[PDB]
DNA sequence: AAAAAAAAAAAAAAAA
RNA sequence: UUUUUUUUUUUUUUUUUU
């Protein structure tokens, strides 16, 4: 039976590619004949090649290059292969292979110009894929041999099944858009009315002490309960700024700089977020740099808001989903949210061992994939919601900051599939 | 809804001029760029420990199979891929007795213990290098695990085990690679567990470092590192334009000297006349006083940029046309002004700041897979995000484990095209010769600079360190 | 002594 | 220290304000 794949080529020049191709075809179970590695020493080589082409050659592979077009031996083997093609009545006998980019299609030998060639000029792997697909379609016999090495090599060459496809895709981030800001940022000069040795962090609405002015978006007399000396404050002493100009950056002078005015907005926003989380009755786990808010057991029905569970059971350790947020104004006005897992032994008291928490978090997160984090994140954020589209931060008795519960969506032109 | 662009995957060049995005597949089909006739491996360690090295070398001689080959390609055997002879025959062995280790190991002081253990190995290695006829390309240091347990900072030797210089690091690996620098000896430190692990046993019965499913990738990462350390070039970048030097600056603290002294080290890659890549460290460590400055004084910045430009001109002939300095830290104007005198008028100097700190996490709507690797969000003409870590279909899974975070690439100084800047960092993430993975999550300049700094901040008496990565990774 | 915006050192776990 | 990755426990500096 004819089950050989003859490879005519330039044997002194095209030797390396021919060797690699023959080795790859042999590794795929395809029986291959080639002079460089299969021709026997001390034999009449032309008679042996004659026998191989006439009798045993299932398919003929002509390595076409600049040298291979016009030198005698390649042409002789091609002519014999053409005779065998006529004899077998197989239009697909000769499959020329082009490995020379310089080899223009105009100057190729006519006998193989008429035939279609397999592209090896740009890559030797796409060409191998094409050869294998043609051989499978044309039903060239292959002895399976290894059946594991060969199959995994076929998988490794056919690398090609997995590439980026052009398709629009929607992605969900963790950036909660800040929908609105209060109209004016007010710097009330309480001065002596404000005790110098006082904690501004304890004020109900958020307020930063800057020079002798109080940095806050709230109303002037909104802090009277904590500051009784401010009841006689004069509203004409405020230096209220057009917040939108601060966000643009247009406002700048000796009194405040753009960098140091937006930095005071971020701390105000973060403190308002913290105060809101205090309002929402969610327990907090003190971390190294940030603080994260985790939800108790029994506060919400079945410990599962919407269709997504937020607290589950693991050994004797109850795991809780928690988030930590921080406002940033450089790219956009946003409220970045980061996910965390914290563990309680009783559902009310957190484990005091940091190493235990780290190990348990790794154990629980070993199998939490993309939609196993995103769904919990969107469930927690929706649980923090006050309306159907956003939740507000209490920053003034009449001024509020509405942050959406819908994260900024992203859109890429490319995608993939399972 | 905001735009999200995608950068074409960078390809790395192999033998026969062939290109492939992956490295394992590229080597498995085309092999390495240069031909090493053979690797003469010298082994230093116990008699018991040489058996495991011999067993693992014999193992990687044969093909290695992992459970899921689509994620991690099977290892076809060392000679099959590298066309290089790495046999267990001819391994020059040096005897490090267990008693000699126990004499030093059972010490209360961590620093003196580390110094004595490293001296024990380095003395024999130096004596072998100087006083023996055999030529060794790479010196494999098979080291036990109790030494690893009790020769690194914050390791407490149990009181029941206590039986019985500070100008060096308390870490074995860093000090080891630091003290051998003046001899220029390529080395590879191996734990005994990282080698044939199965004999390491826990209470429950399962192996501690289970690599049964990841045998092929373990062989891939060991073989590529050994081939690189022997002087082989596994692969090469193909998308790098002519006339570009890169540099990566990372600032490491130094504890031995009073004040951290903020040593700065750089890793440099450019192109050579031809097509070969020149990826060598550019380290003259320029120490920086103050505890948390992380910023270079004008004289030291001048020295750094000068030495970088001379290392380019003496190798190509002319000055670079555009330098793209990457760094984990943000430059202030002080270094840029100092830099600009050094750079001539023709050169375009660009400073880029890369960070992992930004908490942006893109979750896709449906499907338990993460964002495609290569997606980027260009915030503006000067700043961008790049998801260098993520799902890529060829490896069939995400390079991360949980949802990753992108690289905050910001062009702090210079002008630069942001798309072209993102076109190079993604290409940078492919030249990790210390590991045979699909890609790395951080550009190689900032990674190999980090390593070359972590090695040069452990020794007090280092002078004019070698610039080859063979001695560092 | 706070704040936010920028920094490295180190151990721990899981899969590459 | 075959690795890579994701976390966390630290700690610091600069800016300006008091």
């Amino acid at each position: 039976m004819r089950n050989k794949i003859f490879i005519s080529h330039a044997t002194p020049d095209d030797n390396d590619f021919t060797r690699w191709l023959a080795l790859k075809l042999i590794g795929l179970g395809y029986e291959v004949w080639c002079d460089i590695l299969f021709l026997d020493k001390g034999v009449d080589f032309w008679s042996n090649i004659e026998k191989v082409i006439r009798e045993d050659t299932c398919k003929f592979l002509l390595v076409s290059s600049s040298y291979s077009n016009q030198r005698e031996g390649v042409l002789k083997e091609l002519a014999v292969a053409a005779k065998v093609k006529k004899q077998l009545k197989d239009d697909k006998f000769i499959i020329p292979l082009a490995i020379d980019e310089q080899l223009s299609y105009d100057d190729i030998n006519i006998d193989i110009v008429r035939l279609n060639a397999i592209d090896f000029k740009m890559s030797w792997a796409r060409g191998l894929k094409d050869i294998l697909e043609a051989f499978e379609k044309q039903k060239v016999p292959k002895e399976v041999a290894d059946a594991s090495k060969s199959n995994l090599l076929y998988q490794q060459i056919f690398l090609h099944d997995k590439s980026v496809i052009e398709k629009e895709e929607i992605y969900d981030s963790n950036w909660l858009s800040i929908l609105s800001f209060p109209e004016e940022l007010r710097f009330h000069e309480y001065n002596w009315m404000l005790p110098k040795r006082f904690d501004v962090r304890e004020l109900t609405f958020p307020a930063v002490r800057y020079k002798n002015y109080l940095c806050t978006f709230a109303w002037a007399y909104d802090f009277t309960y904590h500051l009784p000396k401010t009841e006689t404050y004069h509203k004409s002493k405020t230096i209220r700024i057009p917040t939108e100009e601060i966000l643009s950056g247009s406002y700048d002078s000796n009194f405040i700089r753009n960098a140091e005015c937006k930095r005071l907005i971020v701390q105000l926003l973060n403190k308002a977020f913290e105060l809101r989380m205090k309002d929402k009755e969610v327990q907090e786990y003190e971390m190294s740099n940030k603080t994260a808010y985790w939800l108790e057991k029994g506060k919400l029905e079945k410990d599962k808001f919407e269709k997504t569970m937020l607290v589950g059971k693991q050994k004797d350790k109850n795991w809780h989903f928690a988030i930590s947020g921080a406002s940033k104004l450089y790219p956009f006005p946003v409220l970045m949210i980061s996910s965390h897992i914290f563990f309680t032994a009783d559902g009310k008291k957190l484990i005091d061992s940091s190493s235990v928490q780290h190990s348990s978090r790794r154990r629980q997160g070993k199998n939490w994939w993309n939609n196993t984090w995103r769904t919990k994140l969107l469930a927690f954020i929706k649980y923090l919601s006050d309306d159907d589209t956003s939740f507000y931060l209490e920053m003034g008795s009449e001024e509020k900051v509405f942050v959406s519960n819908e994260p900024v969506k992203f859109k890429g032109n490319v995608s993939y599939n399972i | 809804m905001k735009e999200l662009i995608y950068i074409e995957e960078p390809k790395i060049l192999f033998a026969h001029g062939q290109k492939c995005t992956d490295a394992r597949d590229g080597l498995a089909l085309f092999g390495p760029l240069n031909n090493l006739y053979g690797i003469k491996s010298g082994v230093i360690g116990t008699k018991q420990g040489l058996k495991i090295f011999r067993d693992y070398l014999d193992h990687i001689q044969k093909p290695i199979y992992n459970s899921n080959s689509i994620t991690r390609p099977m290892f076809p055997g060392f000679e099959a891929v590298f066309d290089c002879k790495w046999e267990s025959t001819g391994i020059t062995f040096k005897e490090v007795t267990n008693e000699d280790i126990g004499k030093f190991l059972y010490n209360s002081s961590t620093h003196k213990r580390t110094y004595d253990l490293v001296s024990l190995f380095i003395d024999k290695i130096i004596s072998a290098n100087k006083n023996e006829d055999e030529n060794v390309d790479v010196w494999f240091v098979i080291v036990p695990d109790e030494i690893y347990k009790y020769c690194r900072p914050n390791s407490v030797l149990p009181k029941e085990m206590v039986q019985t210089t500070y100008n060096y690091d308390a870490q074995f690996h860093d000090q080891f690679k630091a003290r051998l620098l003046k001899h220029t000896i390529p080395t590879q430190i191996f734990r005994e567990s990282t080698l044939a692990w199965r004999d390491f046993k826990n209470a429950f019965g399962l192996p501690i470092r289970d690599f049964s499913k990841i045998e092929g990738h373990l062989a891939w990462t060991i073989s590529t590192a050994a081939f690189y350390k022997a002087g082989g070039k596994p692969w090469k970048l193909s998308d790098v334009r002519n006339g570009v030097c890169y540099l990566g600056l990372v600032y490491k603290k130094v504890e031995k000297s009073k004040n951290p002294r903020n040593a700065c080290c750089a890793a440099q890659m450019f192109l050579d006349n031809g097509d070969g890549t020149v990826f060598k460290g550019e380290v003259g460590p320029w120490y920086n006083p103050k505890n948390g400055q992380y910023h270079l004084e004008p004289k030291e910045a001048k020295a750094l940029l000068s030495q970088s430009l001379q290392s380019y001109k003496e190798q190509i002939g002319e000055y670079p046309k555009e330098v793209f300095i990457h760094a984990k830290t943000r430059f202030n104007h002080q270094e840029w002004d100092a830099f600009l005198e050094v750079t001539p008028k023709e050169t375009n100097l660009v400073g880029v700041t890369i960070s992992k700190t930004k908490p942006l996490k893109l979750y896709k709507t449906e499907g338990d897979y993460t964002i495609l690797r290569g997606n980027a969000y260009v915030v503006n003409e000067r700043s961008a995000f790049l998801w260098t870590v993520g799902y890529v279909p060829k490896i069939q899974t995400a390079l991360s484990m949980e949802v990753p975070n992108p690289l905050f690439i910001e062009i702090n100084k210079g002008e630069a095209d942001i798309k072209q800047v993102l076109k190079d960092i993604l290409s940078l993430t492919k030249l990790n010769y210390n590991a045979c993975i699909f890609a790395d999550g951080e550009p190689v300049t900032l990674r190999f600079a980090d390593k070359i700094g972590e090695i040069l901040t452990a020794s007090t008496d280092i002078k004019t360190p070698p610039l080859a990565f063979k001695y560092y990774i």
